[PDB]
């Protein structure tokens, strides 16, 4: 495994790999968005098309399923979210490969996260901005890949700092969405009213919560969440379902002796990822008791 | 390998590229796990480091030998028809198991056989080596013997066994020998010698065992010094040359005679060295079963546990007896994994080694935990703690496979899922949906069989999305009124 | 206060009780665990800790507890009562602290709890040759393991013919 130019002038964000892990998503701070394709044949990675995305910095990207299109979308710094849907039909290099779906400008801040919903709710993605307003859109119509409205508006708290989020994957759990906000985080849920609502939090935390993901839970019903936080702990909470939510803390490792940036899951919640000061990736798997063990760890 | 300040395993990302230096200079780093296995991504937001750091789960198996193992093991299982569940047709379900282990326990062999080619010794190798290990072991345990002692099938049994104890660890290694035939005694008048030799009778290494004695005194110095000396000595090195490996009532006549000898050199004179005599009394002891002496011999735990059967008493009946005499003489070793495992095997408490041989191989160890359900050793939640800790690794396999890439284990994967005894019709009728948008198609075919999956279940839903794919083909397939 | 209270009523009978309990008690836990405090910060741990082995987290229940049966109990009264993770429970309870050789009884559990019984027959011999002899035979009724005196017939059986005999002297 060879690394390989990112190509970017300032400081790199977010990676994001498409449905069939065979692209990769970039992003950073000198406003450019690049995706990458794994070639078959050599097991090497080559740049599919970047291109000015942003006019400040870029700092979250995600794509959208497949029965939905091409489609990636982009939150930054310019306090306004971008859409784009892959152009076919095109070069390669070129910067005429995407173009702009839209544009979210109602965020009255900087964003920091934005991340599509599971695709059996349909075409929806919610983002999180520094004015500490949740903000959830959606092409009510599939057809036109271009006009989304504005589904709900719920406002977490002040603003005197670092945010987040993730969908619950589950296409068989009834919609929720897990967001942080500095050292809160917060579980939503959507009502009986069709409106959403506070289900439960995560307490725990004693610093910034860098990344939080929900995981795939299949063939189970409890649901899980982890959480990288700057106190350098990371946090694995077991919700089940019967206010009807219940939160469980299953483990916690300092293992990293930093601050946990990045966690990640596996596309089957099989295993968890954590990254940190350290330099160093753990990743977890989960023990006939339910707690987490550490199988290996990568470094630098 | 290398364990690392957390406990388990430490790996290099790269071997030229290492992005963070010295300590104290921390840098964000952030890791995604992708789609497939091999393809994760590991990069740095931070000024002057702009690279993207692929790197695949330590210790991955892409091997073709492997996907190759997989389709071999999942055979045996589909092809245990019923019998993969032991009810909580009682000598006949038996037989067609254990032939089942013989069968696993065989691929393991010829999939341990392509890796030591293609790669050499790789990590990947040796810790297949041991799994193997651990698994003949079992299989001595509870493959061989369903009721009896080892009258039943001395034949088989003593084979397994024997191979078992050699197919651990090399030794005695060739390159230790040699040392102990290069100081006012002659070679064998030294216990190193001796307590080479036993060992050599402990193991049953019988063949090279009689070569070691034919190095030094056997026509030599005996002959020439004590009469009655040679000849017990002669008369042994003849008794060892056909140890009963066939017959059980040959074992008796063979005891019997090795102790009539060393009766008769017991209570006999001797013109040799007093000290040689012991040497000679202990030698014929071990080889006649003292429990006492086979003890003191024993270089490990696992040496003396096969002498006593080998010797001794060969009844499975004392078992529980032979493991305590012989880890109370010595220890059991941390440093080979296997150890600990067996002496589990031996002393009843299966369950405990599954977790061990995971750790080797999730593959093995998920198919021996499911065939030793069977021999009988062992809420929505279908991957739960409820339903049989063997089902669980079951599952926790096949959905390793799905991220694996090989759309060929792919049906190994499902069918898995589907097989497992334990878990309601719909249980499955919901991982497999939630497991399939993820099916990495190409061909037709790839196609077909996907829908087959959307009739034997009904996912009325994924069926659409697929009709939703060819949408996408026919429509750039309209561009052609050319 | 509301934990005090939570703890007098601990499930004893009903198992959806137990449920229900184990479900208020992470209420419990989980709103102290997200609130404002004044009072110690390190005062503030030793709470949570309390409530978070009330709840049964793993993790806690074992840095708690003192011995390797401790946690055992533990775990099946506030996390899972499962026989099922009895092996798991056992794994993380001695890794936590070894078993003593003071007391004859550990060893003996440690091997019940793991399955491997016959192994405690021998110890309970040179305890009392009787009790043991009954044990043994039971645990044989339970299904749990010219010579009449050998070892070809069971070690349960062996056993009964060994204080059967002890008797007559």
């Amino acid at each position: 495994m060879q690394p390989f130019d990112s190509g970017h002038d300032d400081l790199v964000h977010d990676v994001v790999y498409d449905f069939y892990g065979r692209h990769v998503a970039t992003c950073s701070s000198d406003q450019h968005i690049k995706v990458f394709k794994l070639d078959k044949d050599t097991s090497n990675w080559e740049l599919s098309d970047s291109w000015r995305a942003h006019d400040s910095s870029i700092v979250a990207i995600d794509w959208a399923s497949p029965e939905y299109g091409r489609i990636i979308a982009s939150a930054s710094y310019d306090k306004t979210v971008k859409l784009w849907e892959e152009d076919p039909d095109q070069e390669e290099c070129s910067g005429r490969r995407w173009n702009k779906l839209c544009t979210l400008n109602d965020s009255k801040g900087s964003l920091y996260s934005v991340k599509f919903a599971p695709a059996h709710l349909g075409l929806k993605l919610a983002c999180l901005g520094n004015d500490g307003i949740l903000r959830l859109y959606d092409a009510l119509e599939p057809s036109d890949l271009r006009s989304w409205t504005l589904t709900s508006e719920m406002k977490v708290l002040s603003i005197p700092s670092d945010f987040c989020l993730s969908w619950c994957p589950s296409r068989f759990s009834p919609e929720k969405l897990a967001v942080s906000a500095l050292e809160q985080a917060i579980i939503y849920q959507r009502g009986k009213d069709g409106k959403l609502h506070v289900a439960a939090k995560l307490p725990g935390h004693k610093s910034l919560i860098r990344s939080i993901s929900w995981a795939p839970s299949i063939g189970r019903w409890y649901q899980l969440i982890a959480t990288g936080c700057k106190d350098g702990r990371i946090r694995i909470f077991k919700i089940t379902e019967k206010s009807n939510l219940q939160v469980e803390l299953l483990s916690e490792h300092d293992d990293h002796n930093g601050e946990v940036w990045s966690v990640s899951w596996n596309l089957t919640g099989t295993i968890l990822s954590s990254a940190g000061d350290d330099g160093k990736v753990r990743l977890w798997k989960a023990t006939y008791s339910n707690e987490f063990k550490c199988m290996s760890v990568i470094t630098a | 390998k290398r364990d690392p300040v957390s406990g388990a395993i430490l790996v290099p990302m790269t071997v030229n590229d290492q992005p963070i230096e010295k300590n104290g200079d921390k840098m964000p780093l952030k890791f995604k796990l992708g789609p497939l296995s091999y393809q994760n991504m590991a990069f740095i937001t931070a000024k002057d480091k702009y690279k993207l750091y692929p790197v695949r789960i330590p210790r991955l198996d892409t091997s073709k030998e492997f996907s190759a193992y997989v389709s071999g093991l999942f055979e045996i299982y589909r092809d245990l028809g019923d019998d993969r569940v032991f009810n909580v047709f009682a000598k006949e379900h038996n037989a067609t198991v254990n032939l089942a282990m013989e069968a696993i326990l065989n691929e393991l062999e010829v999939f341990i056989g392509r890796v030591k080619d293609q790669d050499g010794r790789v990590n990947r190798f040796y810790e297949l080596e041991e799994s193997l290990t651990v698994l003949n072991c079992l299989r001595t345990m509870y493959f061989i013997l369903d009721g009896q002692d080892v009258e039943e099938n001395r034949s088989e049994f003593i084979e397994s066994l024997l191979n078992w104890i050699n197919r651990s660890d090399g030794e005695p290694d060739e390159e230790y020998i040699e040392q102990v035939f290069s100081a006012g005694k002659k070679v064998f008048e030294t216990q190193y010698f001796w307590k080479l030799l036993n060992q050599l009778v402990l193991r049953g290494l019988l063949s090279q065992a009689i070569g070691c004695i034919e190095r030094s005194d056997l026509l030599p110095y005996l002959s020439d010094t004590c009469a009655v000396s040679f000849d017990a000595v002669s008369d042994s090195i003849e008794l060892l040359k056909q140890y009963p490996k066939d017959s059980s009532s040959t074992f008796r006549e063979w005891k019997n005679l090795v102790l009539k000898l060393s009766q008769a050199f017991g209570s006999s004179a001797t013109d040799i060295s007093g000290e040689l005599r012991d040497y000679i009394e202990d030698f014929l002891l071990v080889i006649g079963g003292n429990q006492r002496k086979i003890l003191q011999y024993s270089r490990t735990w696992y040496e003396s546990f096969c002498g006593f059967l080998l010797y001794y008493i060969p009844s499975l009946e004392l078992s529980a007896e032979y493991l305590q005499m012989s880890l109370e003489a010595n220890v059991v070793d941390i440093t080979n994994d296997w150890e600990q495992p067996c002496v589990d095997i031996i002393s009843g408490k299966i369950h405990s080694i599954l977790p061990v041989m995971e750790s080797l191989d999730s593959c093995t160890a998920a198919f021996t935990a499911m065939i030793c359900e069977a021999k009988g050793l062992i809420l929505e939640d279908l991957f739960s703690y409820r339903n049989g800790m063997a089902s669980y690794m079951l599952n926790s396999f096949a959905f390793e496979l799905c991220s694996l890439g090989d759309k060929e284990l792919w049906p190994v994967a499902i069918g898995l899922i589907a097989l497992s005894a334990t878990g309601t019709r719909s249980a499955k009728k919901m991982v497999i949906a939630e497991l399939l948008p993820h099916y990495p198609f190409v061909t037709n075919d790839d196609i077909e069989w996907m829908l087959s999956i959307c009739v034997e279940w009904r996912l009325p839903e994924i069926a659409k999305e697929i009709y939703t794919t060819l949408g996408n083909q026919m429509l750039s397939a309209h561009n052609i009124i050319e």
